[PDB]
Order: structure tokens, then sequence, then C-alpha cells
């Protein structure tokens, strides 16, 4: 019982159980090697 | 196998908690000596969600009343249904309420949260799986304010992943029942926000409001509006205990609805609320109770939604129906009335349907919406506290309990921005 | 091959066929409206007279 | 002989499945203990006895929806190891299904369905089911596939799944689920085909003739496509073809698997005594706009190659003459670099009604898979969606607590943008 | 003929011939008084007339025990003799059931099992049953053997003991006494198989459908496997394999003796109703890690040669083609030297059923015997458990006043450490 007991000194203080998620600042997105199918060939690149 | 621990505090949490009793022991077919009597194979698939088996086919709820004085707990066991429960969760004090926040917090709580704790140590960890807990009480009060914003910050720490949903009444604003409600609903919302996951707000006036213009009822008593809010816990837990078309249990609704951390304040409303008269021209359709739901006057909460912008929508439908004609309304409803929506947020209304709708009714539906009209309630008791803060006010019985004056200065400080932050997603 | 010249005798099996179901699928919606008027509202044909009664 | 595996993800697959195993019981005439009152080797195996067992396992994070199945009246037919079913479900978040969740019952679920492979001699495909919105569908979904890839390597896995529709929706988080899993099924899925609730919506509604329909309609209506895809396999016909000639004759390049749906003739039992249906006709219905099982218009985009399936009274004669009539057409555009395009199916088998069906016994019929560059037009509002809750960060603290790293939504941001960029160049001609 | 010896000591081991007993009169065809209403002579005597009398020696420092069976039915089946029961048992201490206590029986004991050896004109083996744990199990188990060495020699010794679970544990001290007798177990024995309650205990709920099984139920399921084991020497077969042929197959060096085992299948009877259960299926059952009955995983490391062992309506092609799938499989580690890796039996008599029983009737099944490097997992989990307490030096007053010098302490300690390192040296790269 006296580990359950909660003083007045201790009242519970804003924003110490909602915690907040950090603003992402990110890495260049690793896009085209992201994938094992290679990608369509183009129009312009056409074997003459 | 989702069970769901109960949890009553205070003279509103008992009364509401027993009238529940009652709708839930029907709807399963429980006879009052709490034996089955029932009538479908259906009531008995999930009935552990919220009731223990004593051998010799007598079924027990998981039921636990809190109070310190036992003058409302004796009436009611002296109720109809007042057997079932068990005579060893009835945990009370002998000490006098006080109607005090931190009397009730700091004095007599730390006494029996001793036992309380424990004895919700008895129902949790005494069956198979535990989605959540369920809390019932009243914020203008001393009890189940303060007494039960205690037990809700060690219930967080002991259980953090479960899910502490909270039924909560919120004063009125033409005439309340307390004098010192400003300081003890907002001493109690400074551990709501941080503590419970759901929160949902009634307000009293508006169950009158509700009875008088639709119901027609010449008198209406407590037992009848406690009975239009067990229709609104009966209905949010109805995906866990009956098969559906498309479930949508307590932790899809609040991941859905809620879109950051502290705005997860709820109004709730039930339809159909068919007047007794009006039936005979009423042509019960999936559109009509789509009417009632987003009808401003049926909202169980005094704040209007006109005056703010929805964030989230949700629907819950009882009973069997098409699958289209709840798609198509919830499209129609939205489209309709854009003004009220925000923008950065397609598709705001979440939907649900039910098999089996309640006794008699063919079918029934259930509304919890998040808006930023909540704004109105917070000023509402903001602006009382500050004039009777301004001048030392009745604040000398809570210093004399122990309670420092920082506490209120900080209390009122997260009610502010919590004020502001619904401003600032208006936008 | 283009032997669906069973229909000789074949597609008459069919449309006799599509005749008793489409009989059947009408006494389902038929019993339904039946079924569906005096649930709704002779029920509340009850709970008119008790609760106005009883007031 | 030769097999095909179904595997049923979540609550839209579960409950399709019973449809689709209702349907196939009642085709081939086994009652549903299992005994009697040919093609059964391809979906069934012999347990000794007169009792055949389906190839299916049916995997869900929470018991309602097996539940259901396991008091049903088809208990008996399925081996209760294939029922799995979890203790939570995902609460429709894509990290919980496959974080947290997920992993907890990942490799029960992988004995399982390999056991199942053992009694397959001739293995040949699976066929899995998703609904996209879903957390279980969409998180436990791509973590299957990802390690079904590395266990079976060069086997067919063909995927049928429900796309989030354009304007009706039931999960606010719907569109965060979807993206995330877009990257998952482009790489490892061999085919996927797209479906859509809203489009169901409306054909059950204008050409059957149902006032107000309930999933269990629209279930019944995809289990006719299955039945005919899978119609080659089983039974006898004038142009078989095996998984393997779809694979090949649909997709030209690796990223441009996604096919649409359509079937023809959707009719009431009233309205089909009126006429004959040829096989004109009902090639002619098919490639109206209506009966797309997506709702997007082909006439924006341009059509790949076109795979027609005809289970009926058809026979060769008659489809030369319908395709050569439908090329004819100048409504319909096709890309240069495919002049062919087409490939064409045809069986005996006649389709199967259902007690308590929702459709006539009509003597032909005809099934239809296309590749078009319409398709771009779901992925454009699905992006645009994604970036209104993306732009305020709405959503993203409940996924980033449930384990994910937020540095995976812009990933899948790309992911989706590359596959837009594909869609367009391909669509390009010289 | 061929005759095989069973010895049951302490609690476990008695325990466990109660049942085992039980299958075999049953199996054979004997009432439970020892008459009748062939190979009944490899574990009975016939004493005249027509009464039959067991080949086994039951010995327990306690009589609690040894009286059930004096009292229970099987009272008229033994020899009084046979029956040997101490005053007070070891109190699960090693020092008081070897030096202090065990030396008051172990003489008395010797003269029975040496009487017994007489009437047996071909012995080949002896059959010995341990608990690790308890004081009588191997305080008084580790006596016996080192005596039974010089006094028959080369005859060959197998055991069955019941090793400490990774987690459940029924007594403190019992990281103490296994090491102990670890010393005595490894020179002495020609074979000792390993087995545990905690995988026994999750077999008997997963495939046998228990929700909560007893002591009771898990010796029915070891006395199946005997059954199986002797079954060579008893009925016929296409192919025969004698206790020497096990011995040499299965070792490949001398302190590498230890195998586990494996069954297939056990199935519940509504079970089997979906299953045929043929050789390739049965087959692919053993290999899994659930089968195993000793709580170690086969992934985890290599194996070597592997024995199996068919009871019922085999056809030796059948064999040949499951082996053959076995070895495709890349999940199994086989080491580079023994590509061979296998030895074959097939016998024709099928499995025997018990009233009250938990298994399903079925016409064929296999029993595995494996060497394999993963029970190096189990051995690191007792040095672990005996270091912590050793280190404070938290029993040690106990068995030193009893006898026990505590030089012994770090000899058994350094054993086991040669032990640990004899495997992973043949487990290494060739
Ligand atoms: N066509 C069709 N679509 C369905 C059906 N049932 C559900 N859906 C779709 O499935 C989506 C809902 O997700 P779930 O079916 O619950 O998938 P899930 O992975 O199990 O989601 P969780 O319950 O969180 O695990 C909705 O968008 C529905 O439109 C059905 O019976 N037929
Ligand atoms: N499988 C199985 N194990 C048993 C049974 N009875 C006892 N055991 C095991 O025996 C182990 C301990 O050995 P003891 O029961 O003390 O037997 P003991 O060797 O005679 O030891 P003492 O009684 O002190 O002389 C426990 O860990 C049990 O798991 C049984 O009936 N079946
Ligand atoms: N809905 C409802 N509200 C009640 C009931 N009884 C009391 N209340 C309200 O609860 C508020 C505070 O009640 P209180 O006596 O302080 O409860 P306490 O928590 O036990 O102290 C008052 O404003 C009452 O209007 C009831 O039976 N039903
Ligand atoms: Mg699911
Ligand atoms: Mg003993």
């Amino acid at each position: 019982p006296e580990k359950l007991r909660q003083p007045p000194s201790q009242y519970l203080k804003k924003g110490e159980r909602t915690k907040k998620l950090p603003p992402k600042e990110r890495v260049i997105p690793k896009g085209n090697e992201g994938l094992t199918k290679p990608p369509v060939p183009k129009a312009t690149e056409t074997i003459k | 196998v989702r069970e769901i621990v109960h949890i009553q505090a205070g003279q509103c949490g008992n009364q509401i908690g027993a009238k529940f009793w009652e709708v839930i022991s029907d709807e399963h077919g429980i006879d009052p000596t709490g034996s089955y009597h029932g009538d479908s194979d259906l009531q008995l698939e999930r009935i552990n969600v919220y009731y223990n088996e004593a051998t010799g086919g007598k079924y027990v709820p998981r039921a636990i009343l809190v109070d310190l004085e036992p003058g409302t707990m004796d009436s009611v066991r002296a109720g109809q249904f007042g057997q079932l429960f068990r005579p060893d969760n009835f945990v009370f004090g002998q000490s006098g309420a006080g109607n005090n926040w931190a009397k009730g917090y700091y004095t007599e709580g730390q006494e029996l949260c001793e036992s309380i704790l424990d004895v919700i140590r008895k129902e949790a960890e005494s069956c198979d799986c535990l989605q959540g807990f369920q809390l019932v009480h009243s914020l203008g009060g001393g009890t189940g304010a303060g007494l039960g914003t205690l037990l809700l910050n060690k219930l967080r720490e002991e259980y953090p992943d479960r899910i502490l949903s909270t039924y909560s009444i919120v004063p009125s604003p033409k005439v309340s029942d307390t004098v010192v409600e400003p300081y003890n609903c907002t001493l109690s919302v400074h551990q709501l926000v941080e503590s419970a996951d759901e929160v949902f707000c009634i307000d009293n006036e508006a169950l009158y409001d509700i009875c008088f213009r639709t119901l027609k009822l010449t008198t209406p008593t407590y037992g009848d509006l406690n009975h239009l809010v067990s229709m609104v816990m009966s209905g949010t837990t109805c995906a866990l205990r009956f098969p559906g078309q498309l479930n949508s249990d307590l932790r899809k609704l609040a991941v859905n609805l809620v879109p950051f951390p502290r705005l997860h304040f709820f109004i709730v409303g039930f339809a159909p609320l068919t007047s007794r008269g009006s039936q005979q021209y009423r042509a019960l359709t999936v559109p009509e109770l789509t009417s009632q739901l987003f009808d401003n006057k049926n909202m169980m909460a005094a704040c209007d939604p006109r005056r703010g912008v929805y964030l989230t929508a949700s629907a819950h439908f009882r009973g069997r129906m098409s699958s289209k004609e709840v798609d198509e309304q919830m499209l129609n409803i939205q489209a309709r009335n854009t003004s009220y929506f925000v923008e950065w947020i397609p598709s705001n209304v979440k939907s649900a349907i039910c098999d089996i709708p309640p006794r008699g009714l063919k079918m029934a539906a259930t509304f919890i919406g998040n808006t930023t009209a909540f704004r109105e309630l917070f000023t509402r008791v903001d602006s009382q506290f500050q004039k009777m803060y301004a001048r030392r006010a009745f604040i000398h019985w809570y210093v004399n309990e122990g309670l420092e004056t920082v506490e209120f200065d900080e209390a009122r400080s997260n009610m502010t921005d919590l004020i502001q932050e619904y401003e600032m997603y208006e936008t | 091959g283009q032997m669906d010249t069973q229909a000789y005798k074949g597609m008459t099996p069919e449309q006799i066929e599509r005749l008793k179901q489409i009989q059947l699928q009408q006494i389902e919606e038929n019993r339904k409206r039946r079924e569906a008027e005096a649930e709704q509202e002779r029920i509340d044909e009850e709970n008119r007279k008790k609760a106005a009664r009883d007031a | 002989m030769r097999e095909v595996i179904s595997i049923h993800v979540g609550q839209a697959g579960v409950q399709i499945g019973n449809g689709c195993w209702e349907l196939y019981c009642l085709e081939h005439g086994i009652q549903p203990d299992g005994q009697l009152p040919d093609a059964f080797n391809t979906f069934f195996s012999e347990t000794g006895a007169g009792k055949h067992v389906p190839r299916a396992v049916f995997v869900d994070l929470e018991p309602t929806v097996v539940d259901e199945v396991r008091t049903g009246t088809y208990r008996q037919l399925f081996h209760p190891e294939q029922l799995i079913s979890g203790k939570e479900d995902a609460a429709n978040n894509y990290a919980r299904g496959h974080y947290t969740v997920g992993k907890e019952i990942i490799d029960l679920t992988l004995d399982r369905i390999r056991k199942l492979a053992d009694q397959c001699t001739g293995l040949q495909g699976f066929l899995i089911f998703h609904s996209f919105g879903g957390g279980t569908g969409a998180g436990f979904g791509s973590l299957l596939l990802e390690r079904l890839s590395v266990d079976y390597g060069k086997k067919s896995k063909l995927e049928f799944t429900v796309y989030p529709s354009p304007q009706v929706s039931t999960a606010i988080v719907e569109p965060y689920n979807s993206i995330l899993a877009t990257h998952s099924m482009i790489d490892h899925s061999d085919c996927a085909f797209m479906v859509d609730n809203e489009a169901l919506y409306d054909l059950c509604r204008r050409a059957l003739d149902i006032e107000r329909p309930t999933y269990t309609n629209l279930n019944r209506l995809i289990g006719q496509v299955v039945s005919s895809l899978t119609a080659s396999l089983r039974f006898d016909g004038a142009l078989n073809v095996d998984f393997t000639e779809f694979q090949t004759n649909l997709v030209p390049y690796a990223r441009i698997h996604f096919p649409i749906c359509s079937y023809a003739p959707v009719i009431s039992a009233e309205k089909a005594y009126h006429e004959q249906l040829s096989v004109a006709e009902i090639t002619n219905s098919l490639f109206e706009p209506a009966n797309m099982m997506v709702k997007c218009d082909p006439r924006h985009g341009k059509y790949m190659a076109c795979t027609l399936l005809y289970r009926g009274d058809v026979v060769p004669k008659d489809v030369s003459a319908a395709v050569a009539t439908i090329k004819t057409k100048r409504t319909i555009q096709f890309v240069d670099w495919c002049p062919t395009g087409f490939k064409m199916g045809i069986n005996y088998q006649p389709p199967t009604v259902v007690p308590g069906g929702d459709l006539a016994k009509v003597q032909r019929a005809v099934c239809m898979l296309a590749n078009t560059t319409a398709i771009a037009e779901a992925w454009s509002r699905l992006d645009h969606k994604f970036d209104l809750m993306y732009a305020k960060r709405a959503f993203v603290h409940w996924y980033v607590g449930e384990g994910m790293e937020e540095a995976e939504f812009p990933e899948a941001r790309e992911d989706l943008a590359l596959l837009e960029k594909d869609y367009d160049e391909v669509a390009a001609e010289s």
C-alpha cells in the first residue's frame, strides 16, 4: 500500500503522458531501385 | 473472447449502471435470479464478454461498484435486479462524500484505492483476454469526479494497452446541481485528457429536451433518462456480442474517429426515438434513421454541431438490412451538407452493420461524432471558473484538504490549450 | 463444333426450367411481402395500444 | 492431377470464400457433408472414404467471421485446421496487422498452407483474396505475400482484391492502408485483379434486378468469375487456357500486370426469357462501360491485349465473327503495338445457378479480362486523397506507435508515383 | 530365442511401465491376470498350465507407487519377488539415493534381475526408465548402471529417461541431480533416448485434442514408441532391425549416442476422418519441429543418420519415395559425410489401441529415431541453471551432509563441458 499513495506535491503536470510525434524530416526516397521488377522501356528509346 | 470490466463510481454511476444491467439481462435473456431462460442460441455465443458463470447455471456480471458512502448501494440492491451482483464486489467507505474533489482524491480516495484495485485485479485477471475497461461517472460531483479519476490513473499504469473507455455526464449550462462544479470539472478534465482513450459527454438538459420533444413523456423520471443512456452503451459493444455484416469494435472506433491524441471527446445520439402517436405515421426506413441521427435535436449533449465543424462521424445500424442502403446514405449526407465537414479529411463518416436488433425494434441506429462544437462546453466551465477563481471563492475547503493552489492554474492552462487546439484544427 | 444442336430438345428443358425458377422467385418475394407487413405493422399495433392505454 | 490452392484473408475474403465454395460444391455435385448423393481433384482431395475436402485456408485475426463457418452448415466439409482465427483484429491499422499482431500468427499459417501443397502433386498456382481497406487484408496480406514469394518462387500467385471505391467509403483511414499495400503487391504478385464495390453496387441494381442488395449478392457475382476462370482447367473445351497462358498473354511488362473484370450476360430470369442472347449479343455487352466491375470508363484510356472466356453453347465459328465485329467498333481503342490484341477461350459446361439465386440459367455466357490504361484513373483519385491527409499528419500517430517507421509513408508515395509514370509512358505510341 | 528385460525405477519409471504392460497385454491378447481367453515369450514367461508372467522389475525406495500395483488389477500378473519397495524415498537428493539409502537395496535388486536373466536364454538388451530430476531416478539409477556395466559386460543397455523441461520444473534441486547423473550415463549407457514433459504436453494438446492432460495420457504415448521399437523382434516384417543394428547405424562415435524420437500419426478420431494418412504424409509429419518429443528445434542445427520404422500395410516402394522426398527438403540439413543417412524398416503388425484411449485406429504408423546436434541446446540450459545456484552455493549442505564430497560438483561440471565440446566438434564443418 505504501507504493500506491500519491502525495499532493506530485500533481500530474501537462505533457507527462501525452507524447508528441516528431516533425518528420526525411531522407530522399530510394524510388526506382526499391523494386526488383525492371521499369518499362520508353517510347523514344526504340531500336531503329 | 474480448472481455470487458465494468466499474461504477458514485451516485450517478451506480444508478446508471444498475439500469444498464437491466437492459443487458433482458437482451441476453437472463432471469433476475441469474439463470438463463432465453429463447435463442445466439444469446449464449459470447456472453463471456460481460458475464462470469458460477457452477449451477448462474451468470454473474463483471461489475464493480465504488462509493464513499453506502447509501446509494443499498438502494440499488433492493432493486429487482440487485441480487445479481457478487456481494464481495461492493467496495465502499464509511465517510461522507463532501461533494468535494480534493477530499475525494486525497483524503478518502487513498484509503479505498488499495482495496478497489485488488477487486479489479480479481476480475481483470480471471478471463482469457481483456480488451478494455468501462467506467461510468459524473464530473460535477466529488466521488465520481474525484475518486473516478484516481482509479483511472492507476488503471493506465498497470494496464497501458487496454482501452479505458469512460462515460461521463457534464454539468448543465442553465441550472446545474452543484455550486462548486467549475472547480470539480476543471480538475477532472486534467486527468481525463491525459489518461483516458475515449470519453463520451452526456448533458442532462438534452435528455430532458429529447423526452419532452420526441417521446412526449408528460412526467419523465430518472429511470427513463437513464434508459436512454443505456441504449448507447449497449450499442457500442453490440459488435462484440453478436455477428454482423461489417464488424466494428471499440479499437476500430478509436482509430477512425480520433485524428490526434488529445481530441477524443465525443457526442452521441440514438435512433429511432418514436413519439407514442407519431408511430402510425412513421414508416421505419433506413433513410428515416439517417434523418434522426444527424438531426441536431437528437444529440444527447447540449453543444450544437452546426456552430462548429465535424472532424469524424460514425454510425452503427442494428438489424437485417441492405448494405447498399446504408452506404448510399453516408455518401448522401456527407455531400449534401459539406459546409459542416473538414476538407482535408475526405470520407468523414464511418459506418457499421449488426445483425440482431434490440427486442421489438426491427431496426435501430447509434451515432458517435466528434466536432469543434466542444469549444462551447469548455468555454462555459472556464468562464465560470475564472470569475469564481479571480476572487478566492470556496477554494479554502479544497486547500484545507491539502490541494496546492498551483494545481488549479496547471489544470486551467491544460483546459485552455485544448480549447485553442480545437480552434487551430478548424482551419 | 457448332453443336448446341441439343436445343432441338435441349433449350425447351432450359426455357421450361426458366419458367419454374421465375415462379419460385416470385413466390419467394410474395411470401416476403406478406411476412414483412404483419411483423412490422401489427407487432407495432400492440406497442401503440399498450403504451397508450397504460398511460 | 492439377491443383489450385485458395487462401482467404480478412472478413471480405472469408465471406467471399463461403459463397465461392457453396457454388463449387453445388457445381460438382457434392453434399455439404462432402459425400456424394471428374474434376474434383482440381479443388478437392480424396480423404479416403466417399468424403472430399476443399483446398482452402481461411485466415483472420478475429474469430467472429470464422466462427460463423464453424457453426454453419458447411462446418463438416472443411478440415478444422484450415480455419485459422486470431485473437484481436488489426483495427483497420496497417502497421498493427503487419508488425505487432501480424507476426504473432504468420508462421502458424505458413505451415498450414505448405502442408496443403504437399498433397497437391500438380500445383500450378494460388488464389488470394483481399480487401484493401482492411487492416488484416492489407497489413497481413503484405506479410503473407512477401514470405510466400521466397517460399515458392516461380509459382503463379494470382490475386483478386477489392479496390476502395471512388466515392463510397466505410473507413476514414482507407487511403493510408491501400497505398502501403501497393508496394507489396506490385513486386511480389504475379497478377492481381481489381474490382470495386461501387461498380458491383450499380451493376447488381441495373442489370440484375435487385432493389436493395447486400454483401451476399455481390460475393455470388464474384464466384461466377472465378468459376469461369478455372473452368478451362476442370472441364472439356474447344480452347483450353492454363494459368500460365493468361499470365503471358495479358501483361506486356512486369509493372503493368493489373487487369480489370467484366461478365455477360447479367440478366434477371424474367428478362432472360425474353431474348435468345446469341454470341454476338453477349460479346457486345462486355465492352459497354456499364458492365465493368471497376468504375472506370475505358474510353478515357486504351486497350492492350484482352482475354475472352466463353462458358456455354458457343463454339469457335461464331466467336471469330464476334471478335471481328468488335474490332470494327470505333468506340474501342487499341494501342498501335498490339494489333492482334486478343486471346480466346471456349468451354462447354454452362454456368451453375444457386438456390435463392440472383441469376437465371443462360445456355451461354462470356467472361472478360482486359488490361487498359483507364486503371490509371483509379490511382490518381487515391493519390489525391492520401496527400490531403498526410499534409497535416492527420493519422500518423496510430501507425507509428504500432511499429512502423514514418519514413515508409513517403516511400509508398514514390512507388505509386513511379507506377503512374509507367502506365502513361506505355500509353504513348510511335 | 531373443529376450528383453525391462527395469522400472522411481515414480516416473514405474508409472510409465503400468501403461506399457497394459498395452503389451492387450496387444498379445493376455488377460490382466495372466491367462488366455507367438511372440508372447520375448516379453513373458510361460510358468505352466496356462499362465504368463512379465519380465519386469519394479523398484522404488518408497512403497506408495508400488503398492498401487500390489492392490491393483495387475497384482495377479506379477511375481511378488519382482515388486521391490524401499522404506523412505531419496527426498530428491542424489547423495541420499546413491550412497546412504541406495546401498540398502542395491544388492537385493541385483539378485532379482540376474535371476530373471537366467530364464532368458537369448537375451539381447535391457530397457531402463529414469526421471533425471528425482533422487531415486538419478542417484539410484546411476548406481544401478555402474554395477550392470561390470556384471553383464557388452550386452546393450538402452534407456528411456525424462529430461528436465526448459521452463516447466517441479523440483528446485532439479538441475543439481541431472548433471551428477549425466556423468554416470554417458560412460555406461549403450544408448539413451531423450524425452521431456513440456513437449509431450504441447503435443498431447495440439495433435491429440485434449484440454487438460494428466500423467496418464503421456505414459501411453511413450509405450507406443517402445512397442513400435520392439515390434521388429516380435512380429513378421519385410525389413527387420535388431538392437545391434540400431546401435551401429545411429551412432558414429562413442559419446555422440543420445538420439531423439518422433512418432506419426498422432491424431484424434474426428480428425482422421478428414485425412487418408498414407506413407508420404506420415513421413512428412515426422520432421516438423512440432512433433519432436524433445523441445529442441532440428532447424537449429544439422542431422546425422536417421532410422525409420513402419507398422502397417506399407510397400517398400512408397518408403523409398518418401525418403527421396525428405532429401529434397532444403529446410532439413544433413552432414556431408554420411550421404546415405538412412536405415528403413517395415513391419506388418498395426498399432494397438486401449480402452479409454486417446489415439485413432490408424492402419499404418511410423516411428522415428534420429541423431542430431540440436540437443546441445538442451545441455546449454542445464549448464546455465547449475552455474547460478553453485556460484552462491545454494544447496551444497544437503548433498555434503549425505556423504557426497564437494569435489564431485566441479568434476560433473567438467564432463558436461567435454560432452558439449564433443557434439560441436563433430557438428563442425568436415
Ligand atoms: N464485395 C464485398 N466487400 C466486402 C465484403 N465485406 C467487407 N467488404 C469490404 O471490406 C472492407 C472492410 O475491411 P474488412 O473486410 O474488415 O477486412 P479486414 O482485413 O478483416 O479488416 P479487420 O477487421 O480490421 O481485420 C470494406 O471496405 C468493405 O467494403 C463483402 O462481403 N463483399
Ligand atoms: N511423464 C511422466 N513424468 C512423471 C510421472 N511421474 C513423475 N514424473 C516426473 O518425475 C520427475 C521427478 O522425479 P520424481 O517424481 O521425484 O521420481 P524419483 O526419481 O523417484 O524421485 P524420489 O521420489 O524423490 O525418489 C518430475 O519432473 C516429473 O515430471 C509420470 O507419471 N509421467
Ligand atoms: N442522468 C442521471 N444523472 C444524475 C442521476 N443522479 C444524479 N445525477 C446527476 O449527477 C450530478 C452529480 O451527482 P453527485 O451526487 O455529485 O454524484 P457523485 O459522483 O456520487 O458525487 C448531478 O448534477 C445530478 O444531476 C441519475 O440517476 N441520472
Ligand atoms: Mg480481419
Ligand atoms: Mg522416488
